[PDB]
DNA sequence: GCATGCATGCGCATGCATGCATAATGCATGCATGCGCATGCATGC
DNA sequence: GCATGCATGCGCATGCATGCATTATGCATGCATGCGCATGCATGC
């Protein structure tokens, strides 16, 4: 086609507007460093805040939201121009670059249930869960052929979705020469791009109760191929378009609507160094004390939860042997001792946390399963709760109600951290390294003091050895303790959020002091802010300490001392048996304490703290 | 490329600006007066000079030159927008077309609210309501071109040409916009025309017919339609610009409303025009693609004393020639070597309407008239109507041509009755003839001049000196004024008083008596008296006197005596 | 179409070969100056000798002659490259340049009768006469449109004969926008090229006697539009191709063959300055003596013919008056005085010479005619012999046999030099400035001595006054004159061309002396070569002399003396009457003699020579 | 000069190669889901 | 621990929207040329 366009006021003006938008010379803009980062990382697309564009140029934002394709084309042209300007050499590699979108879209923030034809041809944002995914497939863009008879090579260009409507003249694969000499395809010189299709469903938590769900279909291009997986909660921003049906005579008048993604999102130094170096022991002291103001007392359980948050060190050797580094805890107590509050707080704070109660999930939904795909006849693996929580936390409330077979299944995860799966036609070893919290009621409803803990717990020695720590909590009815508990509870109850009028319906390292949440006496001390706590926890989890020679003999001698004291402990009973796992638990707790205070080696104080914890947990009066 | 809005504003300000030129020696708002006259029906076309625009902006002039049609349309729209501002009163007297325009505007004001949505098809065509035409005058700096050298590079440009007219078409109306009325509604439909042929419509696009789906059918009307005056012109090159051994080339011109009826066949014209093609659909051709035929769209068409001072002698013959040019048939017979042809050539060049024939080259159909695809086209005698005709080598002509010439001289009309032609043609022209050495010439003609080459030494030596002077210095030894003088002279008509008759009568009688005394004399009759009266009236006209005088009669008598001797 | 070609050995190698062909750096080539001349003259095509190409590269010449289109494309690409190289600015004006061909094609030199299908798709050369021509018509190449509704302009490209086969998708004129908004054509911005069609017939002189002629059809492109006219002898070099018929279902299998022209040809200082300045009078002396060795004696007729060759001066004045400058001669003599030999020699030597005998051409075929074109109904002019010979020579043998009406028609050409034509619907004044030779036999078969020349000639005084010169030639039977004539004739008869073996079947200013053609006695003098004679004649014809005051009075006094001697010439009769034309003849002959010797002004010697000629011709014993 | 011959010239019919105009219906395939069957897991007593 | 219940799971039929496959003949137009006619030119006697 020889038709060309000479002038177009709108397109030229829009391109000029984007050129001025992405200059960042007389402004505090950052996009220049973003482009330099893209050049450094060999990536070929940019993400631009919609709110930023609206602030700088409201008319362009309005036009882009109301009309997508032409404005996106102008964006891509402007990106090509500026990439050529900054570094023309890098722009040679890729044909055209792409634009992502970000920011608060406002009215266009639309649920899969509320997508309508009113938003067609516009850019929309949607939040959902992923249910179906397809295999990655290549697609031809540029084809190259060679003719052995005449020693000539030719090239053909393809453009199918670049243009809105395609015709039979295009998309034809050449096979013969002008004189019927055969052509040989040369796959090395051709160009291909990847293609994938996914399906998104409205989350069951958001859908109205008792109603069937509604879903949308998404196409993922070459860059965003591997960014999504089934069973995942995502947010997708992209165009909403109609699908051209293939040629025919009579049409019913109903198109197919498909969302074409442009952005896919998985929804989620000096201060730290100074604080750590100055505090050392006070680091873990305050972190244990400031774990959760909403919960009263129970310092040992807070210490244990902090040890889970920091964790041990995974180790590997020459022979391929694996040594576990995770910690596991079981709490048993009387009703209303706030075990479930602790579980919920750990769910909120931990990065990868999944709650799975006793009978809520069975043995199949915990680890994994194998299903025969009807579409192809092959065998596929579906991951369970524990496989999804790799290097994460699984919380199990009402642990006693869980059946025996489920606990035998959990043995594989608790011992080695791997899951072996096999059915005729497929077999695999999946990684499931994880940590477990569990809370179980006593068998008699309330913990009996006179009976030994073995009768009350009612669990076999193997399962007890599987757990690193056992804790027993009691509701002692001391008048002064009850007074303290009532004071704390009513102080929390009377508190109201600042900035909210009374009677209405419904970052510094240390938190600001509060008259009610802290109290007048506590003015001499402060609590650590949640955000800094999370940052410090992440940094500590990164750090890799090493064990010293001073503490190894000390810990070994104390383990031997405990195994000999087994005969000496005559006035009290033992909660858990002492096996070879106890020594690994000692080393693990020592390393966790060494993680608490940023350093390079494990010292004696960490071993002493670990041993104090072990002595407290393993024996009771 | 530049936006048309800015240049439209520039055009408007140019029309509103100029105050400079006035004929009576002042500063006069010319374009304002032209626009005020244009407001009513006191001027129905406007001519714009591209020399006046050149003062402030030459790039406008260049863009007008290369893209003339678009700028013509822009100028028309700008003037139409300006017209309401300059309007000061309603039309004193108006015709049918104005009645339609006023009625349509009145009902447009009646019906259309300012806020309602109007479809782009719901508006009136621009040229239907418009009644003024705009034309351009060629730049003075621009040099006129040659018919042979205008080619594809000149398609779409503005050009100026000079040529000779050979064919003119009779005036016929040309359609501009056609008007349709529906069968079942009061709405009116307009169809613009920009093609040599068009296909009339059938169904009604009116909103009411669409809503009811009535299927009403359109009918043409002639009263509501707009028509323009249209003419077709054929031009040829001057003989001067033809290369060696070739033949003059021709071009076709189209002529619009006021430019119609300006040019006549045989005239030399200068035309300011636009060079545009016509897409041709017809018989299949060898070469594929889009071919076209070129044509020119015109916007403006622009058309005693010494007689032949180069020729020595013949003073009395020159006086007789002057009298024949001024007016109230002359024949010259001479020996070869005396320049009789050059006098006829000078007469042809001097006269406003003139023709010159050389012999058998223009014989037959070259005289009288003939029918061609049907229209009747005339010959040299027809073209020279109310002018002067010149014929060389009269005796060598065929007998039919001589009979036709005699009929023209005596009766002043031609009659043709042959298969396919039955007409009488008007030829009010006076004839000058040249020949070599009969009773027919004496009886029919008024004045005969016999030039005999007597080899006198002094006369021959003086003629040789004059010819050497002419050949060497290219100028005789020491026309516009002559044309203006003749035009002013012919305006008057003297009259013969009653008394002088007696004197004239006496002279005539005595003359005839002398002719009866000299038996060797050949002709005297009342025709000689008529010729004398006509010559005396011509001389009195030369003196601009209301009453014929004695000196004119004496000079006419002397001239006739000199011719006869 | 997205199909592209990456490699092609043949095309790239051919382009490289032409690049090396047109370098002219290490060679004596001239094409660089040719390209510079083309840039200077704003022309856009080149002519290249085929023999030169064959000498430099025989394989390329063979391929080009055998295969035309691809090789011509390579030529045009190479021209574009070198025009860009020398001056890239000039190459911007034109899309692509073109190549002409020249030289001896050899076997491919083909008559219109011998063109066959064997020469299809090759470059051929043909010699013929032109019979039909058509009006020049423009053709669209690039179209430009504007949309008042959306203020957007678009452009469409057309390519019909550039590609061998065209399809309905192309050659479509756009009239509506994508949203049906009307488009306005803008003729100024579009591009057009001229087009013409001509027909060529085999010349009747070459065709076999008694057989019908055969013709070829030629298409003339934008450059060669005005290079041909009907009734003209031309040589055309170009491709010979088939014509694609328009679409259909059933085909008879017969194509139309059309020749596409690439070249159209109209078949045809120090020495001069030194020779002229040194010789002066001897210039015309030798030129008269060396006019034609094949003809014996008759110095006066040779002088008169030389005066025709040089001619007078055309003059114009303010009033538009025209003064004739041509000369005319009539020869009357006994049989076998070689009048026709003189006419044939003047035909051979003069540039534009046309022979027209007495009854061979009538009055209509002499001047012109008007014909009604049946195709259009218009009136067209066909030029005769005298109009074609503008500023040339017409030779009329057997002038006495011509009818009276033809001579009356020739009067218009002889007096003023123009032809007036008129028929209802058209009238014109054509230019016919020309010179005439005429030879007429005496009425009595042989010239009678005793009778006055008026009785022998038998022509009216007007026609005699029309002619500038009259000459009478006689065959006097003097024994010594007969001996000289026999010597000359037999010397010419015995002569044989050098380089040709005896008995076989069938540039220096001065010619080399010959033993037989010149003789032993003539060694003291030499004859002028024909080529230098033609060059000098052309240069003299260019020169514009001026009349002096010294000679005007002298000539006027001698004219008066002749007109008085009219009474004094009692012993002899007068051949021609003395009228006003005699003085113009005197001035004309004076100017011709002044042309003979290159100078600036007319002198007395030229007047004396003219008067000697007049005295000799005008009176006889 | 008048009487005659006649090569040129023009308009409307048919014959023949190319070229132009027209233009819905019936049959096949993959996605969704019912119905019978055997294995296997989980839950009581 | 053995007897029973049962939520999961698999393979082949039909129903229904989209999608796929098929496919020469008759009529119109411009170029070439015959046949009757009137004008006009040229050639004798
Ligand atoms: N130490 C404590 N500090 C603050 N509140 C407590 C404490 N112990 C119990 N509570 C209150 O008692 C309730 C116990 O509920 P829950 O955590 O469900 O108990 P359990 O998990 O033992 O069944 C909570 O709402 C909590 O507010
Ligand atoms: N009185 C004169 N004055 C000047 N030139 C003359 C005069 N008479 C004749 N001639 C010249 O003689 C020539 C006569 O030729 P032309 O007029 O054709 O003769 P005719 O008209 O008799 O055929 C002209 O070119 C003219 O220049
Ligand atoms: N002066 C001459 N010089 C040479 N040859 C001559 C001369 N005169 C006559 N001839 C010969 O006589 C022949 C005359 O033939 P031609 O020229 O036809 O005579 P004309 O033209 O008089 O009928 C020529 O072939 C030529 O060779
Ligand atoms: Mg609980
Ligand atoms: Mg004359
Ligand atoms: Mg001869
Ligand atoms: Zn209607």
């Amino acid at each position: 086609a020889g038709t060309v366009v000479l002038d177009d006021v709108e397109l030229r003006e829009a391109q000029r507007d984007y050129l001025d938008f992405l200059d960042d010379e007389e402004d505090q803009g950052i996009y220049q460093s973003k482009v330099r980062e893209l050049i450094s990382d060999n990536q070929y697309r940019l993400i631009v805040n919609v709110n930023d564009l609206r602030r700088k140029n409201e008319k362009r934002a309005n036009r882009l939201l109301n009309n997508a394709f032409e404005e996106l084309v102008a964006f891509q042209r402007a990106l090509k121009d500026f990439v050529a300007s900054i570094d023309a050499t890098y722009a040679k590699q890729y044909e055209e670059f792409y634009v992502g979108l970000e920011g608060s879209f406002g009215s266009k923030h639309v649920s899969p249930r509320t997508l309508t034809s009113c938003f067609l041809s516009c850019v929309v944002c949607v939040e959902g869960i992923v249910t179906k995914c397809s295999l990655v497939r290549p697609k031809v863009v540029r084809s190259v052929h060679y003719c052995p008879a005449t020693k000539k090579t030719i090239e053909r260009r393809y453009s199918d979705l670049t243009t809105l409507v395609a015709f039979p003249s295009s998309s034809v694969y050449p096979t013969k020469d002008e004189e019927n000499n055969p052509l040989e395809t040369e796959y090395g010189l051709s160009v291909y791009k990847d293609h994938q299709t996914i399906t998104i469903q409205e989350m069951p938590e958001k859908a109205p109760a008792g109603q069937l769900p509604r879903s949308v279909d998404v196409i993922l291009d070459d860059d965003l191929v591997d960014k999504a997986k089934p069973g995942d909660r995502v947010q997708v921003v992209g165009t909403y378009r109609c699908l051209p049906g293939k040629k025919g005579g009579y049409t019913s008048g109903t198109f197919r609507t498909v969302l074409i993604a442009c952005n896919v999102k998985q929804m989620s130094i000096a201060k730290i160094k100074k604080f750590s170096k100055t505090r050392s022991k006070d680091i873990f002291d305050q972190l244990a004390k400031s774990l959760a103001p909403s919960i009263h007392g129970h310092d040992y359980v807070k210490k244990a939860i902090l040890c889970l948050l920091l964790g041990g060190v995974e180790r590997d050797l020459e022979n391929g042997s694996h040594i576990r580094g995770d910690i596991n805890i079981l709490l048993i107590g009387d009703p209303s001792v706030a075990k479930s509050q602790l579980l919920r707080y750990v769910l909120c704070t931990a990065p990868r946390a999944i709650p799975t109660t006793g009978r809520g999930s069975s043995g199949v939904g915990l680890t994994a399963a194998v299903t025969t795909d009807q579409e192809t006849g092959e065998r596929r693996l579906e991951a369970g709760a524990m496989v999804l929580a790799d290097r994460g936390v699984v919380c199990i409330d009402e642990f006693d109600k869980m059946s025996d077979m489920d606990r035998t299944a959990i043995h594989e995860v608790m011992e080695q951290g791997r899951v072996t799966i096999a059915k005729a036609g497929i077999h695999a070893r999946l990684n499931a390294r994880c940590s477990v919290l569990a809370a179980a009621n006593p068998v008699y409803g309330r913990y009996d003091q006179y009976k030994t803990p073995m009768e009350n717990i009612g669990l076999q020695d193997s399962l007890l050895s599987r757990f690193d720590l056992l804790f027993i909590m009691l509701d002692q009815m001391d008048p002064e303790q009850d007074r303290e508990i009532s004071d704390h509870v009513l102080r929390m109850h009377r508190y109201r959020a600042p900035g909210e009028q009374d009677g209405d319906a419904m970052t510094q390292i240390y938190e600001k002091h509060d008259n009610l949440l802290h109290g007048t006496k506590k003015k001499k001390e402060k609590m650590v802010s949640a955000a800094f706590m999370k940052k410090y926890i992440h940094v500590a989890k990164i750090i890799k300490p090493v064990l010293t020679q001073e503490s190894a003999t000390y810990i070994a001698e104390e383990y031997s001392r405990l195994r000999s004291q087994d005969s000496m402990s005559s006035d009290t009973a033992r909660t858990s048996p002492v096996t070879a796992r106890t020594l690994e638990t000692l080393i693990r707790l020592a390393t966790a304490h060494a993680k608490a205070r940023m350093s390079k080696t494990v010292d004696l104080q960490d071993a002493e703290e670990a041993v104090e914890l072990v002595q407290y947990a393993y024996f009771k009066k | 490329l530049k936006d048309y809005a800015l240049e439209k504003e520039k055009v408007k300000k140019f029309l509103q600006e100029f105050y400079q030129d006035d004929e009576l020696g002042k500063k006069q708002f010319k374009y304002g007066n032209q626009l005020v006259r244009l407001a009513h029906r006191e001027q129905v076309a406007l001519y714009v000079d591209l020399d006046d625009v050149a003062e402030d902006d030459p790039e406008l002039v260049d863009s007008i030159c290369e893209n003339a049609r678009r700028y013509a349309k822009l100028f028309a729209d700008a003037v139409q927008e300006l017209l309401p501002q300059y309007k000061e009163r309603e039309v004193v007297n108006k015709d049918v077309l104005d009645v339609y325009i006023e009625h349509r505007l009145m009902m447009e004001q009646r019906s259309r609210d300012p806020g309602m949505v109007r479809s782009p098809q719901n508006q009136y065509p621009a040229e239907l309501m418009r009644r003024f035409e705009l034309y351009f005058q060629g730049p003075s700096s621009n040099k006129p071109r040659v018919i042979r050298e205008v080619r594809a590079d000149s398609v779409g440009k503005l050009v100026t040409v000079r040529g000779i007219v050979t064919r003119v078409s009779e005036v016929k109306p040309k359609m501009v916009v056609a008007t349709y009325t529906c069968d079942q509604c009061g709405a009116e439909t307009y169809q613009p025309i920009q093609s040599p042929t068009f296909m009339p419509l059938i169904m009604c696009p009116s909103q009411e017919c669409q809503t009811n789906r009535s299927g009403g059918r359109l009918y043409l009307q002639t009263r509501g339609s707009r028509f323009i005056k249209f003419q077709e012109m054929k031009m040829q090159e001057h003989s001067d610009q033809v290369p060696v051994g070739n033949i003059p080339r021709s071009i076709t011109v189209l002529v619009e409303g006021e430019n119609t009826r300006i040019a006549q066949p045989g005239d030399h014209v200068s035309v300011t025009g636009i060079f545009l093609p016509i897409l041709r659909t017809g018989f299949r051709q060898v070469v594929q693609g889009l071919l076209s035929e070129t044509y020119l769209e015109a916007h403006r068409i622009v058309k005693a004393a010494s007689i032949a001072p180069e020729i020595y002698g013949h003073e009395d013959v020159k006086k007789a020639l002057l009298l024949l040019l001024v007016g109230g048939n002359i024949c010259l017979m001479g020996d070869p070597g005396v320049a009789k042809s050059q006098l006829l050539s000078y007469i042809d060049r001097l006269a406003p309407r003139s023709q010159y024939t050389t012999g058998r080259g223009s014989s037959g159909v070259g005289l009288t008239a003939a029918v061609l695809r049907l229209t009747l086209e005339g010959g040299a005698l027809v073209l020279a109507d109310q002018g002067v005709c010149c014929i060389d080598e009269f005796d060598k002509m065929a007998e039919a041509d001589r009979t036709a010439i005699h009929e023209v001289m005596e009766q002043q009309t031609i009659s043709i009755a042959k298969a396919g032609i039955l007409t009488t043609l008007n030829a009010r022209c006076s004839i000058l003839a040249a020949a070599n050495p009969p009773a027919a010439l004496l009886s029919r003609f008024d004045l005969l001049w016999l030039i005999q080459d007597r080899p006198d030494r002094d006369n021959d030596l003086r003629l040789a000196q004059h010819i050497t002077y002419v050949h060497q210095h290219s100028r005789q030894p020491p026309m516009k004024l002559m044309r203006r003088y003749i035009a002013m002279c012919r305006e008057k008509q003297p009259m013969v008083p009653e008394s002088l008759a007696d004197y004239i009568t006496a002279a005539y009688v005595e003359m005839r008596r002398e002719a009866w005394a000299s038996k060797d004399a050949t002709y005297t009759s009342a025709r000689t008296l008529l010729a004398i009266l006509r010559l005396s009236t011509a001389l009195a006209r030369l003196r601009m006197v209301d009453v014929v005088e004695k000196e004119d009669v004496n000079e006419a008598i002397r001239l006739m005596e000199m011719s006869k001797d």
